[PDB]
């Protein structure tokens, strides 16, 4: 299924997955095309911080939704 | 160059999406509020 990442400026992070994809998955992905380290990355979902080691269907992320990218700021 | 981190992280305040910020968990509002202000 497809999702979308949104950064602050709104860029939009088209993305191919399935419900069973664990957040770090996600991250990986996001690597793939931004080059952002994983650990770097924070996503966002019905405006709670999600764990890596969860799965998009733990989160009831289904197709089409939107998920917020913000980076981490240097020293964090 | 490791100014380089910020420069991504943390975009310029003009083009911050007004929607997405709002999305954000009050913590992380917050921390980008503080970030912006010692720019
Ligand atoms: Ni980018
Ligand atoms: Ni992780
Ligand atoms: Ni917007």
């Amino acid at each position: 299924m497809q999702i979308f990442v949104k950064t602050l400026t709104g860029k939009t992070i088209t993305l191919e997955v399935e419900p069973s994809d664990t957040i770090e998955n996600v991250k990986a992905k996001i690597q793939d095309k931004e080059g952002i380290p994983p650990d770097q990355q924070r996503l966002i979902f019905a405006g709670k911080q999600l764990e890596d080691g969860r799965t998009l269907s733990d989160y009831n992320i289904q197709k089409e939704s939107t998920l917020h990218l913000v980076l981490r700021l240097r020293g964090g | 160059s490791d100014a380089g981190i910020n420069l991504i992280a943390l975009p310029a305040f003009s083009q911050v999406d007004p929607e997405v910020f709002a999305a954000l968990p009050a913590e992380l509002q917050r921390e980008l509020k503080a970030a912006y202000d010692q720019r």
